[PDB]
RNA sequence: UAUUAAUCUAGAGUGUGGUAGGGAGUUUUGGAAUUUCAUGUGGAGCGGUGAAAUGCGUAGAUAUAUGAAGGAACACCAGUGGCGAAGGCGAAAACUUAGGCCAUUACUGACGCUUAGGCUUGAAAGUGUGGGGAGCAAAUAGGAUUAGAUACCCUAGUAGUCCACACCGUAAACGAUAGAUACUAGCUGUCGGGGCGAUCCCCUCGGUAGUGAAGUUAACACAUUAAGUAUCUCGCCUGG
RNA sequence: CUGCUGAUAAGGUCUUCAAAA
């Protein structure tokens, strides 16, 4: 499993902030990487594929919201995460 | 006649964890005279403890601690 | 399914062997003809329901 | 008009003059029935029996055949209706 | 993680099988914490496996990373001296979080005390235990529950606007319809 | 006033109140509560003025962040309500706009029609008197 | 109502703390039973049926005891049950991994519901390549029954059923009931978390069942897990 | 306690009526 504490402490905009959109999408990207690794390894686990698709869609919706509101933070988040491509 | 003394022993003990090398003689009571897992009506445990006991007893039977078909 | 005669009497041995043979014959006849998985599940549930209702009315 | 001694299991709509009361106690039912009969007997003019009376004349006994048990039992004679195929 | 190995070794001679277990321990278990070992003993196992009737049982209570199992698992079958072996990861057993939970442990100890007291009263030495109250129901409900019962979060609201409040109170349902009998 | 149960409400403010009122009427229930919105507050004010409810009462949390409105129905002595039915017109999606010329008359004037023209919600008769119309929320008779 | 500029937590998520599961994939392991083969004892039948006959058998069958090989499925536990979105999931273990329930003085601050088009999965049968083949058995052969039997019964029996990789994308794929949200009597069980602390039982929050009034229905019936009071969105119907 | 057991040309009456006693 991933070090959620480390990911949150890296992605926090300030202290005690553990549920912002930026920390949520950073956690989502980490889980996306882990699930892509697992799915490429296995290739016949379809529940994991469903979970991966759900997480991808949730990340996309969160990024759409963060682009609609406070777009400068969206540019910041995208250039730190390099998730677009 | 019959009896109403059927209660989950592990519920009263509050054992909360089953290990096959801590109450080995306890599981032999649950096992049938022909080495089968007795149902709830005879065994007396609740569903959670019955499931735990069944898994532990099957693990022991794999480990060759109690037979399969004979006494 | 060993039952000891105990050499004290014989009718007792047959009285227990009748049961042991009955619950043995149940599974012996169950594993005789091939039914689908769903039909086998239906038969198991039907037997369980019959036993449950009999015990409810006898208790 | 219909009056009745409702006992917590009756439909209040059907009865006009509801009398919240017991129906299982042979002393309570006797007391209330005799009270209604006392109303009738006073209207048709004989001496009363229980109404407008002191304790020494209201007192009653408990029929034969610690405290009295107004407990409803014998739920075991309510099996599932004959079904199954 | 926290693992638990149950090793089953051929019953030739106790010191030699102790050496066998020590070698099997020191060979595999790449990354490991302290490896405490027990000795269940020589037992006449139920069914004959590997054409043997007696076997030494050991239990290993080591703990370590997920890679600690592969070499041991692939070497146990190769070793002719080991009949079987079971790596039971206790972190996945049927109830482990409850076992680590501290409050449940103390509660279990209290249950132990009370149940032992009840069983002693039932198996009184020679005087006759009239109640024989073990499987039956208990006495009146627990005053401890009756007192320490939880209180829901009753969120308090402050009145701002009101209109039409008079509190008439019309709690006379099923009132009699007929009033007085009369003649034409 | 203190409460114990959580309070939820539908996203549609007119039909939420209408469903609450209709269910309370059918089940003979007297007091009901819901989340407070200003449209609902005004509509309940006009219902109380027209005499279809006993009282409506708004309340606010201790932190002044949440408001809930609780109202009671007006039952007679024999326990039969004054409301006979409710039907919502301007549902979400299809909003109903009618000028003064087509302002409806509910049940030949026995019931009332709730119209929120320009000065908050407004009864059909007073809307006719003011010669101006607008959004038509619900029919209550 | 829509647009814009902002605030708030009650919808929805995230974090911490409790926690139940046959949820999924990959790799190893185990025991009953059938079959075949090997080795002993034994001597006329075994098998099969409504009744028999094909068939197997003095080249020693059926039976009995021991051993070996290989394949497929995992008794009892097993339920007036659990998990998943559906198909579906039940011998043991490890590794990887998905979702859910309860309590939150924490955080973001409407980020939500539905979803044409698109993508993903989808019982069994079927296809292609390579493996595997114990049992069962479409097609096929024979013996019966029959007026006939290309069927029901029996004896054999190939594909298939099994694994890996690619397709097919249909089912009475059913709760014959799309999803989400708010409200509306009660009674009896059962499963999980939490509160008390022997079990049992009590309370709270949820899952899954039975009975049942208002209410709905053409009737059967549904009935807080609605087919009730209403809203939103999608799909679908218009006589045989 | 389960053998076997297949078929039956076409079209058709029959309610006149309650006004009422
Ligand atoms: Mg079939
Ligand atoms: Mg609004
Ligand atoms: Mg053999
Ligand atoms: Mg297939
Ligand atoms: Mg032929
Ligand atoms: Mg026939
Ligand atoms: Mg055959
Ligand atoms: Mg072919
Ligand atoms: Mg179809
Ligand atoms: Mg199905
Ligand atoms: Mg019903
Ligand atoms: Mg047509
Ligand atoms: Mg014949
Ligand atoms: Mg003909
Ligand atoms: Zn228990």
């Amino acid at each position: 499993q991933i070090d959620k504490n480390g990911i949150i402490k890296s992605a926090q905009l300030h202290d005690k902030d553990v549920g912002s959109i930026q920390v949520q999408v950073s956690l989502l990207t980490s889980q996306i990487k882990q699930l892509t690794d697992h799915l490429l390894a296995n290739k016949k686990d379809f529940i994991s594929k469903r979970g991966l698709y759900a997480k991808v869609s949730k990340r996309k919706r969160l990024l759409k919201y963060l682009k609609h509101n406070d777009l400068e933070a969206y540019r910041n988040l995208v250039k730190t995460l390099n998730l677009r491509g | 006649f019959k009896r109403s003394k059927k209660y989950c022993r592990f519920c009263a003990i509050g054992q909360l964890r089953i290990d096959l090398i801590d109450d080995l003689e306890a599981l032999k009571r649950f096992l049938s005279p022909y080495a089968k897992i007795n149902p709830r009506r005879i065994t007396g445990n609740c569903q959670m403890h019955q499931r735990h006991v069944a898994k532990a007893l099957k693990r022991a039977r794999y480990l060759a601690l109690v037979p399969f078909v004979k006494d | 399914p060993k039952i000891e005669v105990k050499n004290d009497d014989l009718e007792l041995a047959l009285k227990k062997f009748k049961r042991v043979s009955l619950e043995i014959r149940r599974l012996a006849q169950r594993h005789e003809y091939h039914l689908r998985k769903g039909m086998r599940l239906r038969e198991k549930r039907k037997i369980a329901q019959k036993k449950r209702r009999k015990f409810r009315n006898m208790v | 008009p219909v009056v009745a001694l409702c006992n917590t299991n009756t439909n209040p709509e059907l009865v006009d003059f509801i009398i919240p009361a017991n129906n299982h106690q042979p002393q309570s039912t006797c007391l209330l029935m005799n009270l209604l009969a006392d109303a009738v007997a006073e209207a048709k003019a004989m001496p009363t029996m229980f109404a407008y009376k002191p304790d020494e004349e209201i007192q009653i006994e408990i029929p034969q055949k610690k405290q009295i048990t107004s407990q409803r039992l014998n739920i075991t004679r309510n099996p599932e209706v004959l079904t199954r195929e | 993680m926290q693992y638990n190995i149950i090793l089953l070794v051929d019953g030739s001679l106790s010191l030699e099988q102790a050496n066998q277990v020590n070698e099997k321990q020191q060979q595999t278990l790449t990354n490991v914490e302290g490896l405490q070992t027990e000795y269940l003993g020589l037992k006449e196992l139920a069914y004959p496996i590997k054409k043997q009737l007696s076997a030494h049982y050991y239990r290993w209570k080591f703990s370590g990373d997920n890679q600690s199992t592969k070499d041991f698992k692939r070497t146990a079958n190769i070793n002719k001296q080991v009949l079987r072996e079971l790596i039971i990861n206790l972190e996945r057993e049927y109830g482990y979080l409850a076992s680590i939970n501290p409050k449940k442990q103390q509660l279990a100890l209290q249950k132990r005390a009370k149940y032992d007291e009840i069983i002693a009263r039932e198996n009184n030495p020679e005087n006759p235990d009239v109640p024989v109250t073990s499987g039956l129901a208990s006495t009146q409900p627990r005053l401890s529950r009756t007192e320490k019962a939880q209180k829901p979060k009753e969120e308090l609201w402050d009145v701002v606007q009101k209109m039409g409040n008079f509190d008439s109170v019309q709690a006379n349902p099923y009132r009699p319809r007929f009033k007085r009998f009369n003649a034409e | 006033i203190t409460t114990t149960k959580p309070i939820k409400a539908h996203f549609d403010p007119v039909a939420d109140l209408l469903t609450k009122i209709n269910n309370a009427r059918k089940a003979k229930l007297m007091t009901v509560t819901t989340i407070a919105s200003k449209l609902k507050i005004a509509i309940l004010e006009i219902l109380v003025k027209e005499g279809y409810l006993a009282n409506f009462q708004v309340l606010e949390n201790k932190s002044k962040t949440k408001r809930i409105v609780t109202f009671n129905l007006k039952y007679t002595q024999r326990r039969i309500p004054s409301i006979n039915g409710v039907k919502q017109i301007s549902k979400p999606g299809l909003r109903i706009y009618r000028p003064f010329e087509k302002l409806p008359l509910v049940l030949n004037g026995l019931g009332i029609a709730i119209i929120s023209t320009s000065d908050g919600v407004m009864t059909d008769k007073v809307a006719r008197l003011k010669k101006i119309g607008g959004e038509i929320l619900a029919y209550v008779w």
